């Protein structure tokens, strides 16, 4: 999915599970003017099912999808950073923004450019790129109108429904972790004073960025280039764009 | 708003007020029964509507009149309510006219004639002039025995359209493209069952699509007409005659008090 | 509390209100459905799947209430008529899932039978409104009264179904070029739904005109038969039936006022017997 | 005078450049009859408002008629 | 309404700092350290204004560290208007020729009045978490220490989802401006086109954002010091 | 569109069962005041 629209498919969707997360989770103990003891079983099996909602978009993961690029060595004609044929430095391809394009092969290749299309013509609602001399036979139909022939730009995808199912998994998970802050903030005013309660947000505040957000990226960092392995080592240099980011392992 | 008002209302149930609007009425009727024949509807065409737009501005006077003296107590009568759906179909049917152009394809809008049969509702109004002469009553009982039995009736017609809107549903979903002529459409089938129930050329579908489709509606056609001709209709039969039956022990028992 | 659960829930007023509102929607569902597998519109694949998604949702919600009963009491479940039938038309409404989820015998004509059977739920919704049950329940009692006067209509189609075979061979075994009704007197089953349609006065002219349209098969015979059948079967025994219903209206009348005039005698001894207590003090 | 209003219109038909067929410019002058014309918006209206204050005027004096 | 415009105002800034990290030639070491400066910049303040919340009146520095998200959401938007020659395609004119395609991409006169934005936003990033925290802190302890605990959830929820609604309107009205015009398709013109409202996209959201900060904590500020609120409860609190 | 729509379900049969807990402990509440 495309990195700006896959941004936005998170930014646009994890709300509305977090939104009535509290609303919900914490009308649960207001409502009911729950317990100290009660709050606790109340987390437990929160999140203990929503681990399981995790668990169970892992399983998702499991299936298989279509694979595009990343194919070993481009057909036999070229190695890994081939790419570097002639066709990239007529059209003047850069390896940095380089993006995957599909043939009519159905086979997926990257930097638009790069596929050896000499002219584009672009429409009002769509890109397309024209005489594709990089481009293997593939083209078995193709098609077009004002001209013949010419590969779309874009990836193209042909099983994405399993979309469906993760988001719906990733939203009751999402639920689950917004009625799980609730009932340990709650808590946390009952156990202090009344005097006292001011200082309270701010010890629990302390921990929020400095034990766990300055660790963090680091921690995420290192693992992502494990999954990021095959960085852009032609042109990039001390790791600025990666090109496999590695679908097994960065799942498990 | 308490000498204004009263006498607005004793003019309006005064004795005169009511002749001048059956007169009105009984004229408007006979001109909509002369416009039923087409060798003087399209000669007189000119004054018709002529008369008819005078008809309209009497009736704004009447009903704007006795909705003022009568407040919501206007509203409450159904007689009077009758009265001003029709006014409003009335209006609503002359500004139409007023903002289209008055010719043929018009004429033969089917929208025009729609709003052109409830001025026919007018004619309604006539019952309540019979009603004041008299209709002599020589059917105030057989209305009055309908009337009694009308709560069952409703029960069991509404009843019996259940039964024909279930199997409508089904034999749409199953007979398709097996005689779509006949109930290609969730409508025409229930027309279709409409129509069976009153076994007009009932065998006709039947042997259509055994000729094309396949023959699975001969024990769905059977049990739809037994239950509904032989077990249903028979209870409306039934119902009537009991219905009767206390009307004729009531008058036995009554002549008896005398 | 574990039954008590069940007990509890299935007794809300609200959640009943709900689930008649289910039950309702899944019949009007269910039309709008066949209705809208057109593909003269792209704009109707946005509420294809609303719909479907209705229907399992429906579904499901019917087996989780099923579950619901059976948490309940699991003993008495199967005694009360309706609750258990609605569980045999919930039971062959999931087996068309299972026969899509397999697709083994074909996507054939029963398939799709097995389907509608859903929107017969709804007959329980009508159980609430308050005439009905009076009307039915004496149409129950009063089918009850003419039981046997059905057996002899089976005998009589019995009679002139298998009589009717005979009389009318020469017209089935025909080669005239133009004819209409050459079948209805093939075999036995053709026989028996042609004297129902002669038992409904439909085409009874139409049909003796076409028989007499063969050289052979005598005008006597076949209109004797015919006439025979018309008058006896269609205009007597048609009216025999409603005789016997008015018959039923008029006994449960009679029930009825005969319970009134009981009820007034008690209260008249009442008037009776408590002016008795009154004096005896 | 009594009957729908009655109207003439003299009409041509002319074939000059519709037709290649031949030589000929048919040119037909002739005058049909029309009744039954039908009542106009304008007078239509016209006499509705001019006989509601008409009819309002009726009821407006003789509501003054009895007092 | 001070959360909201507080949560309206972050996530923007993460795709405001992420895009200016590509598109202004950065690395992606300094990014995660202007991010990494919103992140202590909390830290500083978590704990000596709730020393300082304690002592003090909590409607009184709320507003304040109200007006400081002002300072700061304008000072975040300077840049964009002042350094909008950054890095155009062409409008570095004594370097790159109009006619020459590697003239046009080499010269990195943008490396320069680059890092000059950058204390633009480290401070913009710093002023961000030193006034946005006591806004987090202070606000909820008046919820409760002024607000029975039957219902405090019930306000602890909406100030939780009211920074939850900020993050989807701080992406959502902020891409449909950065996301690019009815034209991402003509010839290059548009990456010199799409630079000119981007900047300006947030110079004019900022603008907004950070005056509207100002007039909720001049509201807060008239807000009185002894709320009469708690002390109808206090009573009711002190007895018994 | 299995998929799709098997996720529309999903989600609403998941917070069908979230709503039987919410009156149990509502029912929790008020049981032993009988
Ligand atoms: C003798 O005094 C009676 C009086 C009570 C009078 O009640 C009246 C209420 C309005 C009502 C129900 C009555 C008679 C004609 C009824 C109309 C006939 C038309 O029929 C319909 C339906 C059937 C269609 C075929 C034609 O249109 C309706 C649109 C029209 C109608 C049903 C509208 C309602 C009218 C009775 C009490 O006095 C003490
Ligand atoms: C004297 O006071 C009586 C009053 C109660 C009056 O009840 C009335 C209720 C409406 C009712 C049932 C009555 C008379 C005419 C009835 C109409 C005659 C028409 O007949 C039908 C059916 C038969 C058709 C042939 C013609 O149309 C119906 C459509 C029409 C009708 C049955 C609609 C219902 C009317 C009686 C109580 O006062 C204290
Ligand atoms: C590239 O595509 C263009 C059209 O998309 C092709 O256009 C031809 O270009 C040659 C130039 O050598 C002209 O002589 C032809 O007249 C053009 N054709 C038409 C129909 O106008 C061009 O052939 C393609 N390039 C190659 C190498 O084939
Ligand atoms: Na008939």
């Amino acid at each position: 999915i495309t990195p700006g629209i896959a941004s936005l498919l998170t930014g646009a969707f994890v709300l509305p599970g977090g939104i009535i997360g509290h609303f919900l989770g914490g009308l649960i103990v207001d409502r009911l003017e729950m317990t100290n003891k009660n709050k606790l079983k109340f987390t437990l099996v929160t999140t203990v099912v929503s681990v399981g909602l995790f668990l169970l978009i892992f399983f998702v993961e499991c299936q298989t999808t279509t694979f595009a690029g990343i194919n070993e060595d481009y057909d036999g004609y070229g190695q890994l950073g081939n790419l570097t044929a002639d066709c990239n430095e007529y059209c003047d391809c850069t390896t940095s923004l380089y993006t995957s394009i599909c043939g009519r092969d159905e086979k997926e290749y990257f930097s638009p450019c790069f596929a050896g299309c000499k002219a584009t013509k672009v429409s009002q609602t769509e890109k397309t790129y024209y005489n594709c001399s990089c481009i293997k036979e593939g083209l078995a139909a193709s098609d077009d109108e004002g001209q013949f022939i010419d590969a779309i730009a874009g990836t193209c995808d042909s099983d994405c429904l399993k979309l469906p199912l993760f988001f719906a998994f990733y939203f009751s998970a999402t639920v689950f972790s917004n009625m799980c802050s609730i009932p340990v903030i709650s808590i946390i005013l009952q156990s202090v004073p009344a005097n006292f309660t001011s200082l309270s947000l701010g010890v629990t505040y302390a921990i929020v960025k400095f034990v766990a957000s300055v660790p963090a990226p680091l921690l995420f960092r290192l693992s992502s280039a494990i999954a990021c392995i095959y960085w852009d080592n032609n042109r990039c240099g001390g790791k600025e764009r990666c090109w496999i980011y590695n679908k097994n392992i960065l799942v498990y | 708003l308490l000498g204004l008002q009263q006498m607005i209302l004793s003019l309006t149930q005064s004795l005169g007020f009511e002749t001048f609007i059956f007169i009105v009425v009984c004229l408007n009727t006979v001109i909509l029964v002369a416009q039923t024949f087409t060798e003087l509807e399209i000669r007189g065409e000119w004054y018709f509507m002529v008369l008819d737009s005078i008809f309209l501005s009497i009736y704004v006077l009447e009903a704007v009149l006795k909705l003022i003296a009568l407040g919501l107590e206007y509203f409450y009568d159904p007689w009077n309510n009758l009265d001003f759906f029709i006014m409003v179909m009335a209006v609503l049917d002359f500004v139409l006219l007023q903002i289209n152009s008055l010719s043929y394809s018009f004429y033969n809008h089917s929208l025009f004639r729609i709003l052109k049969v409830f001025k026919s509702m007018r004619a309604l109004r006539a019952i309540r002039v019979l009603r004041r002469l008299s209709i002599l009553t020589s059917l105030h009982e057989v209305a009055g025995t309908l009337s009694g039995s009308l709560p069952s009736i409703t029960a069991i017609l509404t009843l019996m359209f259940t039964c024909l809107f279930l199997f409508s549903v089904v034999l749409r979903a199953l007979f398709q493209d097996s005689d779509p002529k006949r109930f290609q459409n969730i409508f025409t089938t229930l027309f279709t069952l409409f129509t069976m129930l009153t076994l007009d050329d009932w065998s006709l579908i039947y042997i259509d699509n055994r000729a094309q489709g396949a023959w699975y509606i001969i024990p769905i056609l059977m049990i739809y007409i037994v239950i509904q001709y032989f077990i249903f209709l028979n209870l409306v039969i039934a119902v009537l005659v009991d219905n009767f039956q206390m009307a004729l022990l009531k008058g036995l028992e009554k002549v008896k008090l005398e | 509390p574990l039954s008590l659960w069940a007990g509890w829930v299935l007794d809300s007023s609200v959640f009943s209100k709900f689930i008649i509102s289910l039950i309702f929607l899944n019949t009007f569902v269910l039309m709008v459905e066949i209705e809208l597998m057109e593909s003269t519109n792209t704009a109707l694949w946005p509420v294809k799947l609303a719909l479907e998604v209705a229907d399992w949702f429906i579904l499901l919600s019917f087996i989780v209430e099923i579950l619901l009963m059976w948490l309940a009491s699991f003993s008495l479940f199967w005694k009360d008529a309706w609750n258990v039938f609605d569980f045999f038309v919930t039971l062959l409404s999931l087996l068309p899932e299972l026969v899509v989820l397999l697709g083994v015998p074909a996507h054939s004509v029963w398939l799709q039978l097995l389907r509608v059977c859903r929107v017969l739920r709804s007959l329980k919704l009508f159980a609430r409104f308050r005439q009905i049950k009076v009307i039915l329940l004496a149409l129950v009692r009063a089918l009850k009264s003419m039981t046997f006067l059905l057996m002899l209509l089976l005998i009589f189609f019995y009679i002139f179904a298998v009589t009717g075979v005979y009389f009318f061979r020469e017209y089935s075994r025909s080669t005239i070029e133009g004819l209409e009704y050459n079948m209805f007197f093939s075999d036995l089953l053709n026989s028996l739904v042609t004297v129902f349609i002669l038992f409904t006065l439909d085409h009874w002219y139409a049909v003796l005109q076409d028989i007499w349209k063969v050289p052979e098969s005598s005008r006597v015979f076949s209109s004797i038969y015919v006439i025979l059948w018309l008058l006896l079967g269609s205009i007597i025994f048609r009216n025999i039936i409603v005789a016997m219903m008015v018959t039923n209206f008029q006994n449960i009348r009679s029930e009825l006022s005969e319970e009134m005039s009981h009820l007034e005698v008690q209260y008249k001894a009442d008037m009776f017997k408590q002016q008795i207590i009154q004096r005896r003090q | 005078s009594i009957y729908p209003p009655e109207f003439f219109f003299k009409l041509l038909v002319s074939n000059r450049g519709v037709d290649n067929s031949t030589y000929c410019d048919y040119k037909l002058t002739f005058i049909v009859h029309i009744h039954g014309l039908p009542l106009s918006s304008k007078r239509t209206s016209f006499i509705v408002m001019v006989s509601t204050s008409f009819f309002i005027a009726l009821v407006v004096f003789y509501i003054l008629f009895c007092l | 309404a001070a959360v909201l415009i507080h949560g309206a105002l972050f996530a923007v800034v993460d795709m405001t700092l992420n895009i200016y990290q590509v598109q202004f030639s950065l690395t992606r070491t300094e990014w995660y350290l202007m991010d990494f400066s919103d992140y202590i910049a909390s830290f500083v303040v978590a704990i000596i204004i709730a020393h300082f919340g304690s002592k003090g009146n909590r409607t009184r520095w709320i507003a304040a560290s109200c007006i400081l998200m002002g300072l700061e959401s304008m000072l975040f938007a300077f840049p964009f208007f002042t350094y909008e020659i950054i890095i155009p395609g062409r409008q570095s004119i004594e370097l790159c020729m109009e006619e020459n395609e590697k003239r046009n991409i080499i010269c990195g006169n943008s490396v320069p009045n680059r890092s000059k934005c950058i204390y633009f936003h480290i401070g913009g990033q710093c002023i961000h978490g030193i006034a946005g925290m006591p806004i987090y802190i202070l606000g909820i302890t008046f919820i409760f220490d002024h607000i029975p605990t039957s219902s405090c959830g019930f306000y602890l929820a909406i100030g939780h989802s009211a920074y939850l609604i900020g993050y989807l309107l701080g992406m959502v009205g902020g891409l449909q401006n950065f996301q690019p015009p009815p034209k991402e398709k003509t010839v290059e013109i548009e990456p010199a086109k799409v630079y000119q409202l981007l900047q300006s996209g947030w110079w004019k959201t900022f603008l907004i954002i950070a005056a509207i900060s100002f007039c909720v904590s001049f509201m807060m500020v008239c807000f009185p010091t002894s709320l009469p609120g708690a002390h109808k409860l206090r009573l009711a609190k002190r007895k018994e | 569109s299995v998929y799709l729509v098997a996720a529309l379900i999903f989600v609403l049969m998941l917070t069908f069962i979230s709503i039987l807990v919410l009156s149990y402990f509502w029912y929790l509440k008020i049981y032993r005041q009988f």
